[PDB]
């Protein structure tokens, strides 16, 4: 029994060992309570404003769209403290942990951004943070590992399975299975078992709410489409949520196409995977013919979910959102273009969303369209990846 | 079939508990795994719990994580597991055989089709580790349509509502978890909460088997004394495989000695 | 003849070759005109808000000051686009360049932050940017050099003299001496010949103006002191300016003490140098007994001015501002402390200001004091420097 | 003394222009620099412009930047420069000697003290490259108190106000810049703007010497023809030093040949 619907159509659910069900029920209860509590809301808003720097800007590109009938705005989550949108929801989950009386945080991370976000929130709010990270990721993400350690978090390499993100997800759940009485599991995307897809959306929805207010102020109307990259789905659902009931507004999610869908080396399970049950949810995922879980490939480490949040699978199924893919090369060109024409260095994750907007414009340059791209993060971290290419 | 019912009736007649080892199918290879399983049976296993190697065993600690990895290193697939299961049943007609599954392997080719394959090879039960009673409906329905017992888990903290559901929905045996956390011999759980064991009997649940952290004869004896029908031991068995990888004959001798001792502890 | 006073007491002036005087007079005229032009002001404000992300937050530290009578706020220039306060004034100078009809920008940089800021402003605003950087700095600042290049700037290594910042300053002026008819020299701090100290202050003064409004809102009174690090003086004068006439508000500038003043390996000319004439100004500087210009040493490359802005020398002389120094080790401890207790990674430059505030608190823990530290930048760039130590 | 006034009167009597080389004192070492300077004089230099090595010569292009660096590599200090200057004057009593200074070297030990030292060693003029007329008051006052001519610069773009100031404030000679930018032979400037040369004469300015980019005899002749009293050449001379560092005797021969040719161009 739950307070809220754990499913989005057929997708989602609570596919965890029985031992974890009380922890999920407790979390759901605390979240529903927090959402009705004006004091909780005021504390969250205060952190978002005075610590994280909300609201974030909405920047009109003019140089990129010159000579076309596209108007393009970027929602600047790159300017949030930490350099990515992840900060919003970690602050909310840290406050939930405290509401429940928990003093310890468990988190998973692949690229390391969620690990850093979790560690910064834990440092601020007096929580003891431990972060699981696949040993292969630890090796290749020294900067982020050092950041986590500087902020007082314990980073625990995971050597099991493929020693990457899914393995760290497993390890976080194994730990929580034994430690839930004192620790909160700070899941890093809008995926996993209910109530996480719901909580993460609600703690990211200020992205879309602000965008709506800002675009109305500047343009006097809603966007024709909002466009966001899709790793696990958090930044995208945060942008989409407040527009779902605005039927005229297109919602476009961009999965990583990697080396190209046809190569099999991609991270596009929503459109090119197969529904499975893993990490607590029923959702499209990257899996072998026999049902073994596989990795997602992308030039961008942050798009390295081997599945997708269930609400995205649902919005796709009913046709409310459309999902597309962008290859490594397309993302790299968008990265370079934004740097040169707007003086903004975007995350390679976010570069996938920008690349699709650029295609929308270039393919149909006389189509009048008002577009918003969610610029989910900054790309300082990516300069050496891009350099090496 | 009614293999668990027949087993528990026979054991009750002898005032005896069940000892039930777990191993991963195909660890460390198909041929050695078949020999391991025959050894477990010859040494006195009353039933088996057998894991199909899965990429992401999130209810398992390091010992069993490593068993899954060894089976994969040997190229073991679910289809090969089913071939193994058919042969095990052809050799041993009465021993109850339970599978330890993760949901994606059951859902992969279709839930109904999975349970149909289980019936074809002569499996008796399926425990899907990451499907709680709350999500269990399509799994338990398919199990029952194919004469397979769906196994459910009773945590030590189980409230009355959960006990009633586990009692109603399960068949074959009820899994009594010794503790929170994941599989592992390095972490010993509690004595079967007598209150849970008694409530399960009141609700006419399938007989209880206690599992997690069961590594010693003294724990087997204690489980039975507390009112459980028996005990399951996985990591302790798998540790013997791991320790003796280079010595397959010694591996079988050590397995035989350990299982014999654990089974002896279950006797009245 | 000039429109504005080129001196702050005895300090400042216009010590450039005669050939450059028309360029300085033209710049001064354009600045005075721009400051009275509501359209220029509106365009600058629009860029600061919608592109750079102003206003920046004012964050109350509570964890750092626990158990003392210090209340500490950080002015979050680390959250500005680009990650440092430099963005504010480059946007203003780029707009001046355009007002004068110039299409090209020259800039100097040492650590590379000013070079990056100049390149981003130039990319946004359609200017062709060339950046001089000492060859030794080019070698050790590969990340920033790559950023500048990604944004379409030409980076020109300077091999003359000591092949560091002062040499790049010289080269920028040599270029401008021949190119002023088409290029604007985008000087990177509140130093050099008039009108630059004045212009840079005016284009940074929103730091202090915002701080004043924010502290009044949160505390109902002005700070007891505002504290800022001093390289050339821009972030500090930007924080100080709006408080100069608030006589109760202490103004504290923090120069780098390097390995310790007594070692001679520091960058503290205001308090430990000798007045000289160089880079267009009369100001305290790092110089040999004979009058040859020397380098400043600091663990923080950004505090690598071998002099200081003339307005700081003036405010010191009249006692309106006090100047102190912080060593490498003190700055490193402040860096680590902020990371662990507030989840903010500060620039090592800014860590000097924080270190002095921490000393103010720790030395006199029962002194009631409301302090603001200007957190001039973020410290992502510094993690490997700190790691290696 | 009145060494420039005497020189220009003598040259006027012969309807002749001045040729004035620039070198950096102590480049490439003290002893060789003294030999270089003696060679320049013997070859027909009418006056000298001599640079004191400075860390940050921001009016100089690469050629003279590199001369400053060579002098520093030889350990040359301002005190050593003054010793050199005293000896040059002791050898050559009438040749006008001008220094090319940067402000910090003049301001360092005190402005008055600097000009007093210049008078003591027998320097005739000082050009402070980074002090415009607008900042010149303490420098020109100290110069005049010590019988030193302060040299000011007339850019090609000079307006009437500036021409009047340069005419009033300067002594010895007026520096007529050939172009914007920094020193260098690689960048040729204009013919002396006849309009500037004539306005300077109208305002009774000190006689004009054209400098920057003067590398050839034909430019010397043209400067004089345009009404300048002479021409200064630096980079072209310093390039001969740079090219012949390994061959000090050849260096002096090439300097002699070049200076002789440049001076010949100044003759009526
Ligand atoms: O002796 P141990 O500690 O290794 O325990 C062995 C248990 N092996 S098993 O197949 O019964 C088994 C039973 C339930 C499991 O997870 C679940 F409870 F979530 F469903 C996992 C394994
Ligand atoms: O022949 P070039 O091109 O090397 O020119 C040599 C000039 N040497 S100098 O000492 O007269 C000289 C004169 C003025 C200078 O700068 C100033 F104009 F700003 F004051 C610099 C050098
Ligand atoms: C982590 C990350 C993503 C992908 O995660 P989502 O949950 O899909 O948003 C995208 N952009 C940036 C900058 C990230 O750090
Ligand atoms: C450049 C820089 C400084 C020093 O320059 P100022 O002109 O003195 O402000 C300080 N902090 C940061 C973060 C910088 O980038
Ligand atoms: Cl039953
Ligand atoms: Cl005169
Ligand atoms: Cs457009
Ligand atoms: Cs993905
Ligand atoms: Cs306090
Ligand atoms: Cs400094």
């Amino acid at each position: 029994t739950t307070l809220l619907n754990p499913y989005f159509g057929e997708f989602g659910g609570m596919y965890v060992p029985q031992i974890l069900m009380p922890a999920l029920n407790q979390l759901e209860e605390a979240f529903v309570s927090a959402q009705k509590d004006p004091e909780f809301q005021a504390q969250f808003a205060d952190l978002l404003k005075n610590y994280a720097g909300r609201p974030t800007a909405l920047t009109k590109c003019q140089n990129i769209t010159a000579g076309t009938r596209t108007t393009l705005y970027l929602k600047r989550e790159d300017l949030l403290h930490g350099g990515a949108h992840k900060t919003n929801q970690v602050l909310g989950q840290a406050l939930l942990a405290k509401r429940m009386g928990k003093s310890e945080i468990i988190a998973e991370t692949g690229a390391g951004q969620h690990g850093v976000a979790s560690a910064l929130a834990s440092a601020l709010l007096g929580l003891k943070c431990r972060i699981y990270m696949g040993a292969k990721d630890v090796e290749r993400q020294s900067p982020n590992v050092f950041r986590m350690r500087l902020m007082g978090a314990e980073v625990i390499p995971v050597h099991s399975g493929s020693a990457t993100l899914k393995d760290a997800c497993n390890e976080a759940l194994r730990d929580w299975s034994g430690s839930y009485e004192t620790a909160h599991y700070m899941l890093g995307t809008a995926a996993g078992p209910h109530p996480y897809p719901t909580i993460v959306r609600e703690f990211q929805r200020m992205i879309g709410e602000e965008t709506k207010a800002q675009i109305l102020d500047k343009e006097g109307r809603l966007p024709d489409a909002v466009i966001a990259c899709v790793g696990g789905g958090s930044n995208a659902i945060g942008m989409f949520a407040d527009f779902i009931n605005d039927t005229s507004v297109g919602l476009i999610g961009v999965e990583p196409g990697g080396h190209g869908i046809e190569t099999g080396e991609h991270g596009a399970p929503l459109k090119h995977g197969r529904v499975g049950i893993y990490f607590g949810m029923k959702a499209p995922m990257m899996q072998t013919a026999d049902g073994q879980i596989e990795e997602s490939y992308s030039i961008s480490a942050g798009l390295d979910f081997p599945s997708v949040g269930p609400q995205h699978a649902y919005l796709n199924s009913i046709g409310r959102a459309d999902y597309v893919s962008i290859t490594d090369d397309e993302a790299l060109e968008a990265f370079k273009t934004l740097c040169r024409h707007e003086g903004i260095i975007p995350a390679l994750e976010s570069s996938h969303a920008l690349a699709h907007a650029l295609k929308m414009m270039r393919e149909q340059p006389e189509k009048e369209q008002l577009l918003v791209v969610n610029l989910s993060g900054r790309g300082d971290k990516d300069i050496f990846t891009v350099h090496d290419i | 079939m009614e293999r668990y019912e027949n087993l528990f009736a026979q054991l009750n007649d002898r005032r005896e508990g069940a000892f039930v080892p777990f191993v991963t199918l195909g660890d460390p290879g198909i041929e050695q795994s078949l020999k391991i399983i025959d050894t477990l049976i010859d040494a006195g296993a009353d039933a088996l719990e057998l894991g199909v190697p899965f990429s992401d065993p999130l209810a398992d600690g390091p010992t069993i994580q490593n068993a899954n990895l060894r089976a994969f290193a040997a190229g073991v697939t679910p289809a090969q597991c089913f071939e193994m299961l058919a042969l095990i049943r052809e050799k041993h007609p009465t021993i109850p055989i339970g599978l330890l599954m993760y949901a994606n392997l059951v859902f992969n080719n279709g839930i109904d089709a999975f349970y149909a394959r289980c019936e074809q090879v002569g499996v008796d039960s399926v425990l899907v580790a990451d499907v709680p009673v709350e999500e269990s409906a399509p799994f338990r329905q398919a199990a029952l349509r194919h004469n397979i017992a769906p196994i459910f888990i009773c945590p030590p903290n189980a409230d009355d509502d959960l006990l009633r559901q586990v009692a109603s929905y399960g068949r074959g045996y009820t899994y009594l978890l010794s503790r929170s956390g994941v599989t592992g011999a390095e972490n010993r759980g509690a004595l079967p909460l007598h209150h849970l064991i008694e409530k399960l009997k009141e609700y006419h649940a399938a007989p209880a088997l206690q599992g997690f952290g069961i590594s010693s004869p003294e724990q087997v004896s204690a489980a039975v004394r507390a009112g459980a029908a028996g005990a399951i031991s996985g990591s302790a068995i798998v540790k013997i495989i791991e320790k003796n990888l280079a010595s397959p004959k010694q591996m079988l001798a050590e397995l035989r000695s350990f299982v014999s001792a654990m089974k002896a502890a279950s006797r009245a």
